[PDB]
């Protein structure tokens, strides 16, 4: 599959599949190859990628779906990140 | 003498199960599922439960001494339904409808 | 079942899925396809433990139960330079702020 | 009203099975269409249910009133039993959006009155305060049902 590089504010490169990234409507618009984010930190953006994996996998899944975990501390930043990325 | 009637008793229950009297006999087919219906109080009130499926088994297992004992269980079935529910309840209305059929046949049994 | 991984070197991180049946060498082919680096110039680790090319990901310890989509298991990576392998180095992510009073 | 149970008085044995981590709240739409909440189901549990033919159901989280799925759909309607076999209702989580899932966590850790004490964008205050409502979701499905005709 086509891969895309998602860079955090603190300079952490995250190589995910293009299909997985298109879950985000913001990224969908940004492309139509390499994408950069000035605000989002590493630990937040890493968790966003884990959602893409989780979303792509368990969508249209007859296998019962587990709860997507979000620790109390990251919740606030991840909420804003999710709102920004539109997903 | 008695075996003649016990076979007629089976004939009655077959009509009670039959599609003819389906509309108002369907609650009394199988035992009262306390879990499904959510009746925590039922077991306290009704000491001796009964249903048509239970009676059917007893007929086939030759557990009724005579046709008189068969009636007691059929009556116990309705008795329990009347005991538990209020007068204006739907299951009671159906209980009466089915009972009035049974009573008609049980009365007109040969001997 | 499938295992979900985070292949990390320095500040790089590859999110990619694999099988328990698949091998470490087959995993290095994924790294080659992305980072242009051939398997002979790769060293894949599990925590501190170095992994063999012949052994499977299931044999290495990566189970589908432990390594899930939402919680993928990390896989260390170290390249070769001047015909000598670097020691495994993974920069950690940034720290979340301490839990506010309202969230306590 | 559109979405409502039919007073059929025709039996339909059902099995609710909470295959989700939430404490499920079974909700039954009455003959007028008003939802009636039934006793909850713990996580990873189930039990037999005596519903009737053409009876609408929907399942939520007892705590947060988050929407759940039953047989990969929102509304559940029992058929008639075939050879008196029970109609199964597999209650599970949906694939929540990262935003709505983030809200659920913030909602659970922060009281309603502390929503405007959080260092976030103005718009997110409305989103948090906009809790998941049953009546609001029924109004959507009703309009979607009309659009389908």
């Amino acid at each position: 599959m086509m891969y895309v590089k998602l860079i955090s504010s603190d300079g952490h490169e995250f190589i995910v599949k293009r299909e997985h990234a298109l879950t985000s409507g913001t990224i969908k618009a940004m492309l139509s190859n390499e994408v950069n984010f000035r605000e989002i930190p590493s630990h937040v953006l890493s968790k966003v990628c884990m959602y893409f994996t989780y979303k792509v996998r368990y969508t249209n899944s007859s296998t019962e779906i587990p709860e997507f975990p979000i620790a109390p501390e990251i919740a606030l930043e991840l909420l804003m990140a999710a709102n920004f990325l539109d997903c | 003498k008695v075996s003649e009637q016990l076979k007629c008793c089976s004939g009655i229950l077959k009509e009670m199960f039959a599609k003819k009297h389906a509309a108002y006999a369907w609650p009394f087919y199988k035992p009262v599922d306390v879990e499904a219906l959510g009746l925590h109080d039922y077991c306290d009130i009704i000491k001796h439960p009964m249903d048509m499926s239970t009676i059917k088994s007893k007929l086939e297992a030759r557990e009724y001494r005579d046709a008189q004992e068969f009636g007691a269980d059929v009556r116990l079935m309705f008795s329990n339904c009347y005991k538990y529910n209020p007068p204006d309840h739907e299951v009671v209305a159906m209980a009466r409808k089915l009972q009035d059929v049974f009573e008609m046949r049980f009365a007109k049994m040969p001997d | 079942m499938d295992v979900f991984l985070m292949i990390r070197r320095h500040k790089t991180t590859i999110f990619t899925d694999a099988k328990e049946s698949s091998t470490v060498f087959e995993l290095k082919r994924i790294v080659e396809g992305i980072l242009k680096r051939p398997p002979d110039e790769q060293r894949l680790y599990k925590d501190d433990q170095l992994l063999d090319d012949g052994k499977t990901l299931g044999e290495c310890g990566f189970t589908s139960q432990t390594a899930r989509p939402q919680a993928p298991a990390t896989v260390g990576l170290a390249f070769r330079a001047d015909d000598t392998f670097e020691a495994l180095c993974i920069e950690p992510f940034s720290s979340p702020p301490e839990l506010p009073d309202v969230m306590k | 009203p559109v979405l409502r149970s039919v007073n059929s008085r025709e039996p339909s044995q059902v099995i609710f099975c909470n295959r989700s981590p939430r404490v499920v709240l079974p909700v039954w739409l009455n003959f007028d269409g008003e939802p009636q909440p039934y006793p909850t189901l713990p996580p990873g549990t189930g039990r037999r249910i005596h519903s009737y033919r053409g009876h609408l159901w929907l399942f939520r989280d007892a705590g947060t009133h988050d929407g759940l799925l039953v047989n990969q759909t929102e509304l559940f309607v029992p058929s008639l039993n075939v050879d008196g076999q029970p109609i199964f209702a597999n209650i599970t989580l949906p694939v929540y959006t990262l935003k709505e899932r983030c809200l659920q966590v913030v909602r659970s850790l922060v009281k309603p009155e502390n929503y405007r004490r959080l260092d976030i964008v103005r718009s997110l205050y409305e989103d948090l305060e906009d809790h998941p409502n049953v009546q609001k979701d029924l109004e959507r499905l009703t309009q979607e049902r009309i659009a389908h005709q």
